[PDB]
């Protein structure tokens, strides 16, 4: 899945 | 004669109740606070001078003492949080907002600068500056048909202060303030000055560093194409915040990610993924990993743009933190991709640099890589070609790595490494 | 980011 910073 | 005063002399002049003696002492304070080597900020504070400086901001009859006290307070506010707090505690915020309406450009600019330092301290002072009503008079200073008629340094200071009003999280800026500021940010994003462009990009990068609703407010203003154009700039101070903003946007929905792709961003990534600046390569690879976590048609555009060999490149040689983002990009690719896309990935040479990174003493990248191997084997099962992949992994020394990892210390490293050997190497 | 004026 997406990984925020 | 205002060069190198003592703090004691400054206090004496300011307490004289002679406006001109006060003006000269305040200028002497400004020159003290303007020196590179350790300006005596704390001694000025402890002398009790901040309330007097703040009071001088309201002397509309003596514009020079307004300027000198504004400058002195700006440099105090540029220090530590406790030093900024001393300025705020002296009542400076409403006094600086009133100075935004000064007819003297050099005075209103100093007020812009000071509020930028105060707002840039943190979300509390940022929101306090907003509650005192700073946004309307700030944006009013930019209500001209053509920004090029404004003084360059003046415009750069306004842009920087607006970016500090967009800065910081927990909480993010008020939604209403962001909507009020955004149309001016979009205009500054199209200005021709490299420093205005950099700070505009920074502001956008702050606004997109949040949940999808925050990202959506920015994307709906139509700035992604301009961000992509700035991605291709030659100035590193512009590329860095532009790339951070683009990377933030692709942490959102697949539809928001599609806007980045539709704007042509992938065509810049050959350069970004080989950029000599380590931070650019890391950010670009991180951005790629969030694009390979999208839909299969988005993985396909990564393929069509020829970016898989560049991912093989960064996995093979890069700063370790970049290689870690490359590993994530591969695992996301193999988790969401079709069989054909995963086959293409192996054909481009992903296996050997994947195996080489199992020597890394970072337990998370090991799990990431082991996951990707599992995902690749799963696509090989659907082709009945798990044997040839097992030979590939053995031929490059990966099998020796994977079974060294069954003696590993961290749990799911050894569980996953046994499962691989039990199932494909046994 | 904070900026003093030198």
């Amino acid at each position: 899945e997406k990984r925020p910073r | 004669g205002t060069v190198n005063w003592s703090v004691e002399d400054i206090v004496k002049g300011i307490n004289s109740n002679n406006l001109e003696s006060q003006l000269q002492a305040t200028q002497a304070a400004r020159k003290l606070l303007s020196r590179e080597k350790q300006p005596p900020i704390d001694n000025i504070i402890r002398a009790g001078l901040i309330p007097k400086f703040v009071s001088f901001l309201g002397k509309t009859d003596c514009s020079p003492i307004q300027f000198e006290s504004a400058w002195a307070l700006t440099n105090i506010a540029s220090g530590t949080s406790e030093q900024t707090k001393a300025v705020v505690d002296g009542g400076a915020i409403p006094a600086f907002i009133s100075l935004l309406a000064s007819p003297h450009a050099h005075i209103s600019e100093q007020a812009v600068w000071a509020l930028g330092n105060i707002a840039g301290d943190g979300s509390a002072f940022r929101d306090l500056v907003i509650k005192h009503g700073a946004i309307d008079p700030l944006l009013a200073l930019l209500a001209v048909p053509d920004l090029s008629t404004l003084a360059c340094g003046y415009l750069r200071n306004l842009t920087w202060t607006l970016s500090n009003l967009c800065r910081n999280k927990n909480p993010a800026p008020p939604l209403d303030a962001v909507e009020q500021i955004l149309p001016t940010l979009v205009r500054l994003l199209h200005h021709n000055d490299p420093e205005v462009l950099a700070d505009s990009c920074w502001a956008i990068s702050y606004l997109t560093d949040g949940p999808n609703e925050r990202i959506e407010m920015v994307v709906k203003k139509g700035v992604v194409p301009q961000l992509v154009k700035l991605l291709g700039a030659t100035e590193l101070p512009i590329v860095t915040p532009a790339l951070r903003a683009i990377g933030n946007i692709v942490t959102g929905t697949d539809e928001q990610t599609q806007k980045v792709i539709d704007a042509g961003a992938l065509a810049v990534f050959p350069s970004l993924l080989t950029n000599p600046k380590t931070n650019i390569q890391k950010e670009a690879t991180w951005t790629m990993s969030n694009i390979t976590a999208g839909r299969q048609d988005q993985i396909q555009q990564v393929v069509n743009h020829g970016l898989v060999p560049f991912l093989v490149g960064v996995l093979s040689k890069a700063d370790f933190k970049t290689q870690k983002e490359a590993a994530w990009a591969i695992t996301n690719y193999t988790s969401g991709g079709t069989v054909e896309q995963i086959v293409y990935l192996v054909h481009c040479g992903i296996i050997e640099p994947l195996m080489n990174l199992l020597s890394a003493k970072d337990t998370k990248i090991i799990q990431v890589i082991l996951d990707a191997i599992s995902n690749i084997f799963q696509a090989a099962e659907k082709l009945g070609e798990t044997e040839k992949l097992s030979i590939m992994i053995e031929e490059c020394g990966g099998l020796d790595k994977i079974e060294a990892l069954q003696r590993h210390e961290n749990e799911s490293v050894y569980k996953a490494s046994l499962n691989l050997i039990e199932k494909y190497f046994s």
